[PDB]
């Protein structure tokens, strides 16, 4: 067995350590006993590896030294903090795959090394420590632009808009119930903290509290669902998206219309729904008069998708839905020959209005319909390819046996083959 | 100084809040 | 993979030919591709055959000549629709059985090539479409009447009542749940259609309004059911018997005595079926006052399935159930001797009331019983010949150990053999 | 095959013989065939065997006989409806072991041979059909007395009394669900039919009005039951035991035990079984102060098998629970160890009081508890030896898997075998 | 004559009912 | 002339219905 | 057969003659047979032993000298019953294991050999057979402190202060259902017993009186629950256990923390437990200022102990619960890595007021606590080596695939062996 | 002497009856 003991240990610093060496002791797929008392903590380990024994004892020694009242042992806490922040911020490169999230690995070991608060560093150090178990490289980015933020908030020279702005950013984060939201606040708010422009952290707080406002009315009109209030609050929400578009910071218009659309997925054939899709069509009408091609194609896109979810609730069917940048798959099983001509019918029905690019194919007992815009000839036609494989290898796969989970398995690592082919 | 160090204490917490709301669904 | 593409395409085009062509590769067993634009339509097969691929060929170049404005491509249009719709009706023809659905098939091309109306072609098409489907010659026969008195009422120069008619026929048709009686009004709309004589329309008018008029007092009936208005809907739906009796309209008495039928069916041990029993022999009193056969017996016929009905739902169980021209079936199994005796009892008892000729077979735990009427002495031999076949073919059936689903399809055989041994 | 045919038939003769002729199709274990018309009769049955061609043979001959308004018929009729009588009087001979019963059979067509009326013979014959097809001869001593009483009671000489008698006796037969009582009623019923005395009559017809309060006041309390009208009714039917026992009638008085003893097992730990219990303790004091000696004892059986009872039930228990004459026994079942002393004690608890002679004894997880009384000592010891071998049988027959239907089948072989060791 | 020839046909078909009753309940 | 092409249309039309209806129930 | 025949017996010596008989014949695994009379009694077993035949002999014989008015017989009496105490005495202290246990036994033999009386002498005997048949070292302590108690307090010439405590006491018990409340009143009331010290019987009475208002708020609390009422008495029990700490009475101290704790434990998240845990802290403390050394830390343990399960509730997982002397123990099973984090939060936030020595250990997906406190640092020491020891016993068991119930099991084995190594 | 008898006999059989619930629980 392997031993550890802590003398004069103060109870904050006690509540620090053992977090610490459980996760490694999980982490080395070790047993461990603590024990805690008024000023003292003693620890043990199955046959501790001496690579984690040693990385350990540095936690442990920088415990002791951040605690101590002496400036010259806060100083080498300090160097032990960023040491350990160091190694593990390195121990993050190899592991992550995109480089954005690279950059912003880079970035946050660079903030945390110039700052002065231990305190900052702790909690940088425990979004590393997420990071390293996470298996999200998306949840890695949301960790690593919270920690960023935090940092580049938290300096010694910040202005109290940016400590409001990450505040309010941070709020909305907590509260948020969809990751991409949070995305679209955090990277707002981390370019505001990077930055220095007042117009910049105007513009960026402006546009967190009208997110903000967008998240609330949401709330407003979820949770007093079935009433003329929230018949009222869908009207709002549709007006603070075009409000949006009007100004111009279309990325929270963005927020609007996945809000709208949440809300219309979640009350089929209601009054709600159908004053939701209305609506859709004005945010894309004002957002084509605004010349804003991503967020006027996602207005089209979630358009259509309602439409196909609406057909497929009628038919009372199966169906699978996945989404992209600038197009979107809806994949339909079982469909009765009847309900093949009804639903092919549908979809003309739907795109004679909305004016998209769309291919719809049919093997088996599968229908896999596919939707794009904005994209050139070229670009489409190998979309299209992408359709037809991606019914052969639907089909295929359920002629080999593939069980409804599996497939359900398989559309992503179809969608993750239309990344790779890209 | 002071409300500067209470914010910055409430940054800290809400991230590690947050850094725990992120990791909890995991 | 065979690839086709279509240019200049109108919208309502566009959806005649993907159904079209869908179907033409649903019937080849291949799979498919299509995608739109306003304006184009691209279409892609598995390994398309040479045959299909010329039908497919054809039908999308008879559609681009049939949106063409210029009157010799819709003059070429409405050859190759005649050309498309005489193949087809040529390929019903070895499937067909039945001699009056054959005569149908080639009176219904005989109107068509008359047709002046490219949507007259495409009904006349989208009817051999679905007979070719079709598993059910009766089926077929309500699509082809279907067919036939929408290209009889449709004729230029035609008279606005054979169109009144028509419409006031399909609309009830379109409401209607009773498929004989959707038979019984097309084909007398049918017989209008091909005549010229305004007395047969006149009469045929009056006859579906009243077809109607009882139909619209069954809905009545039985939404209102437990009250004195389903009562007195009872009471118009036997005074309506009576009017349909004086005017010697049998098929429209032949309507009224299964609308009543139903009801009775439906609603057991109540007042309301009480007075539909008391009814139908008024029914037959009437009919029999009047001398046409098939309706005078069939009111007897009915009340004896009721009155077994009844003493079968006293005991508790299961039955078969079918029908025939001139005699009714009803097979019980598992009954205990007690009441064996009491179900022979209580057939004795109605025979002793209704007068009806019938007769009674006891096999193993299996009562098989068959009723005639209006059949002469021999046919009442054979047909007691008959019920004692279906007796053994029955308990030979259990002695395989069938269940009643292949008994009720065994006597659908069985009434073959009665109608093909004779 | 073999075929029957009947001409000039009356619908009441036709009904007649159809119900002999299935039973004996279905006696021979046969396939048949039955056809009706206003007038005439015809008949097919598979591989019929002569003797029952000839049975059918003179069935047949016998119905026309019967319906021809010739008194020379109508003569032969009733030879040949007497031969079949006879013979099948002969037929049920050795089918019993009661000599009681054989000469019920044998009186029975004694009275049917002497009788005037083909509708007594026809119905004497349907009773001598239904003992040959009856499983216990308890229920063939039903049979027959009811056919002697009819017999008895119809005869041409009667006095009107004893067809007022035997009418309120059968309606007693057809409301009761009682058979220990149906015999009562009856046994009195023929006694009273076969008298010359017309104080049997009296007495007879005077008793079954009290077996009528009875029956009556069982059907207001239980119907009633928890009311202060049942709990009054309780005294009551109490007040009829005792003018049974003051009118020194022990018959009567086992019915009016019986339906208390219903009502109590019907209703446990109520306060109409409360009143119940009290009132059988009255009736039981009263019996044995008039010397009522039978019904006494069972008064003493009745309450003690009530205890028990309920001392089972307080304990949530199974038990088996058969009757004898002049003794009773119960059987309990997995009672826990604590529960075996305690309904030890609870049967000295009982004892205490009521003074019965009880033995009770102890295997496995059974207990057997067997009561007597007016026994002398010798039957007594008898009795001893009998519920050790019940307890011996009963815990060999467990240690040997014999599950409850098994049991319970072993408790009905036990009662013979304690009447077969007499 | 009247009344018992009526009230010997009860009899009968009560006895033929309580016959199948008694038949029944076995 | 007009009344009649629509009540034709209205025909086409619920004939086409009728021939859905029909076609879906075997 | 064995057999044995008893005469002039009274129906409270039959009583008393059939009960021991039936236990001695289930202990000796056969099978009998009892018979009863007014005044007669006969018995019959399978092969009975000859020894357990000569128990059975002198049973009887001491029920008849004891019945018999002759004051020879009853003394002869007394010295059988003396006899078979004497004999049962000496296998219980062979049978037994605790050495209080073994005091108490010798001790009842010792009050039983002073007494005048069968009636105790009865009693005393259903003791010690309850107690030879009894599972548990701790109810034959409860046994044998109930005998004691009856005896101390039955002897001739007591005052009549011993009799009401006895009688307060066993009606306490009667009235109870924990266990070890009832140990503590009869202890007390045993010592009371045996002591002649007015004060002491004084003192005694007080404190069963104290324990028995105890006990009645714990009932109008438990079953009044939810209610203001409920939420007063909390208070006052409260302020009794404080009445029990400034009187220095400290059995009836450590009741009247259990009794809070129980009702905490039965009602998790309520009021009234918010109530108590501040009671028990208000207690504690009281406690801890009045030196009740072991109560003080009965008072912090269960403090802890609700602290864990209601953390273990907001976890809501499985969990093993325990105790033990002077320290608690707790076990979690399947826990979630954030929640180890988090409990690994709360025992140490409990910690940090409640001021315990206290350990957790991690092993697989099992936590182990323990908590004490009091003990010398080597005792610490031991019971960290025990802890640790647990955690690996209990990852062996959940390696062996154990189900909690033998989990349940193994922490008795792992307590009496924490005992044993002591 | 009398209501000590009394209390004795209620002592007694209130052991009986706790000898009884205490063993009933195994």
């Amino acid at each position: 067995t392997v031993t550890f003991d802590i003398t004069n240990i103060d109870w904050e610093t006690a509540e620090w350590i053992m977090k610490h060496v459980y996760l490694i002791a999980k982490k080395e797929g070790t047993d461990v006993t603590f024990s805690f008392k008024e000023g003292e903590l003693q620890i043990t380990v199955k046959n501790l590896h001496e690579e984690a024994k040693r990385e350990i004892e540095k936690w442990i020694r920088a415990a002791q030294l951040a605690q101590d009242p002496d400036a010259e042992s806060k100083a080498e806490a300090r160097k032990i903090l960023n040491e350990l922040i160091t190694e593990k911020a390195e121990e993050l490169r190899e592991k992550t795959k995109d480089e954005e999230v690279r950059e912003l690995a880079r970035e946050a070991a660079r903030l945390a090394l110039e700052s002065d608060d231990i305190e900052v560093q702790r909690v940088v150090l425990k979004a590393l420590l997420a990071a390293l178990k996470s298996k999200d490289e998306e949840v890695i980015r949301l960790l690593l632009l919270a920690a960023v933020l935090a940092a580049a908030a938290a300096r010694s020279g910040s202005p109290e808009e940016k400590l409001e702005i990450a505040k309010k950013a941070l709020e909305l984060a907590m509260k948020s119930k969809d990751e991409e939201v949070i995305r679209l606040a955090l990277l707002a708010a981390v370019l505001a903290a990077r930055s220095d422009d007042e117009e910049v952290l105007k513009k960026v707080k402006e546009a967190l509290e009208k997110m903000e406002r967008i998240m609330d009315l949401e709330d407003v009109a979820r949770e007093k669902s079935g009433s003329a209030e929230a018949s009222q609050a869908v009207k709002e929400i549709a007006d603070i998206a075009e409000e949006a578009l009007r100004e111009g910071l279309c990325e929270v218009a963005r927020v609007a219309l996945k809000r709208l659309f949440k809300l219309a997925k979640d009350y089929p054939g209601s009054d709600v729904a159908s004053l939701a899709k209305k609506a859709l069509e004005k945010i894309a009408e004002t957002a084509l008069r605004n010349g804003c091609k991503e967020t006027a194609e996602l207005a089209k896109l979630l358009l259509f998708l309602l439409l196909i979810i609406e057909v497929v609730l009628k038919m009372g069917v199966r169906m699978l839905t996945h989404r992209g940048g600038n197009a979107v798959i809806v994949v339909i099983e079982g469909l009765h020959p009847s309900q093949i001509v009804q639903l092919m019918q549908d979809v003309i029905k739907a795109a004679k209005k909305l004016g998209v690019t769309v291919t719809i194919t049919v093997s088996g007992d599968i229908v896999v319909i596919m939707v794009v815009v904005g994209a050139s000839d070229e670009e489409q036609e190998e979309a299209r390819r992408l359709v037809q494989e991606i019914a052969r290898a639907l089909q295929e796969a359920k002629r080999k046996g593939a069980n409804e989970e599996q497939l359900e398995q398989l559309l992503r690592e179809l969608l993750e083959r239309a990344e790779r082919e890209g | 100084e002071e409300r500067k160090k209470e914010l910055a204490k409430e940054v800290i917490e809400t991230a590690k809040k947050l850094i725990e709301k992120l990791a909890k669904e995991e």
